[PDB]
């Protein structure tokens, strides 16, 4: 029974090793909006007689 | 066809960690299965017939 206690304690230490890590790479990334219409700024001004 | 098989059980083994440390845990369980964990003397002399 004492040996079973000792062996189990050593096994727990051996299981404390770390396998790897995982993370998400997202810094520097932004979302894009979509502009539907082209912003023209032209207006036509004409005289009443059409001259 | 006939075969003789010795059944000592199945013991899970984990990779990535020391096998010797795992074998220590299973050795005690195996000893209990065979009945040799505690001090003993065999008394099989009288198990016979003529």
């Amino acid at each position: 029974e004492d040996m079973a206690k000792i062996y189990g304690a050593v096994a727990a230490v051996s299981k404390n090793v770390n396998s790897s890590v995982t993370y998400e790479v997202k810094r520097g990334t932004h979302e894009l909006i979509k502009v539907p219409t082209i912003p023209h700024n032209l207006v036509l001004i004409q005289s009443d007689n059409g001259k | 066809h006939a075969l003789i098989k010795e059944d000592l059980g199945q013991w899970p083994v984990e990779t990535g960690i020391s096998l010797v440390n795992q074998a220590g845990v299973f050795a005690v369980q195996l000893a209990n299965k065979l009945g040799i964990d505690k001090p003993f003397v065999l008394d099989a002399g009288s198990n016979y017939f003529t």
